[PDB]
């Protein structure tokens, strides 16, 4: 019952709001997993790993280069909007929300979203391979020899992009090959960023799930810790669940979630 | 540190 959930919505002085894959679908931003979500030959497992990157950093560039471009043209949904206006609006009350994404798509940010906590790094951002530097960058193409490289064309000629001309680091004394600050296959979260949300997730009093599941990777981590303190969590998805059943909402982000947070 | 998936 969605009253009931605004029962709980009004009363609230600190709520969480996890968010996953789903929100950025509706945006229609590709997540590369499963069903005809190939990028050329490749899917995301094949190419987001510290192996990949070694190997052939060009091709996993041309990769990386293509999601950034991509992103010129999708724009937040309602979801992300309903969001980003609903932490202005409480905090202007002095209630707090705060966002724990595992999309690294930035569309909570431009959607004005500010307390957000992005678990698996951002496609606009980058990592220096040599003195670990963390930049901001939005630059399209992000260097000359990208430019119009990408392609996700099964046929694609591979770019082949010799490596001291891929991004490179700005520090002068550096130089260093800047890799995406995503985090990939086979490496761990920041821990950081793991304790700051451990720690909003004991302050909250009202926890969100969407666009994922809680049952499911990363929502898993936490909901436990909220739910075995007594705190509500509800779900925004498209996946069903039984006859027999924590509030759910089945649809659309889009449509769902802003009558919720009104 | 925690693997992302789990690792799975
Ligand atoms: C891990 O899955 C990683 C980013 C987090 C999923 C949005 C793979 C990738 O897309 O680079
Ligand atoms: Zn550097």
């Amino acid at each position: 019952d969605l009253t009931a959930f605004r029962e709980h919505f009004a009363k609230a002085k600190h709520i969480a709001i996890i968010t996953g894959a789903g929100v950025s679908a509706e945006s229609g931003v590709p997540t590369f997993r499963g069903p005809g979500g190939f990028w050329r030959k490749w899917q995301a497992q094949d190419l987001a790993t510290p192996e990949a990157f070694s190997r052939d950093p060009s091709l996993v560039w041309e990769f990386y280069h293509y999601r950034r471009e991509v992103m010129r043209s999708k724009m937040p949904n309602p979801a992300h909007l309903a969001i980003a206006e609903c932490e202005a609006r409480l905090g202007q009350q002095g209630r707090s929300v705060v966002i724990i994404t595992q999309n690294i798509d930035e569309l909570h940010h431009r959607a004005g979203s500010k307390h957000v906590y992005e678990i698996h790094g951002s496609l606009f951002k980058t990592r220096c391979m040599s003195c670990g530097e963390v930049k901001a960058n939005h630059k399209s193409p992000i260097c000359p020899a990208l430019d119009g490289k990408g392609a996700p064309d099964p046929n694609t000629k591979e770019a082949r992009i010799p490596v001291e001309l891929l991004p490179r680091c700005e520090r002068k004394s550096c130089n260093g090959l800047l890799r995406p600050h995503v985090v990939w296959f086979g490496e761990t979260l920041d821990s950081d960023i793991l304790t700051a949300v451990e720690r909003e997730l004991e302050k909250c009093d009202l926890c969100l799930v969407v666009g994922t599941s809680s049952i499911v990777y990363p929502a898993a981590m936490f909901a436990p810790q909220v739910a075995s303190r007594g705190v509500p969590v509800a779900e925004f998805n498209m996946e069903c669940t039984p006859a027999t059943q924590k509030y759910h909402f089945e649809g659309p982000c889009g449509s769902t979630l802003p009558p919720a947070l009104e | 540190g925690v693997l992302k998936e789990y690792g799975v």
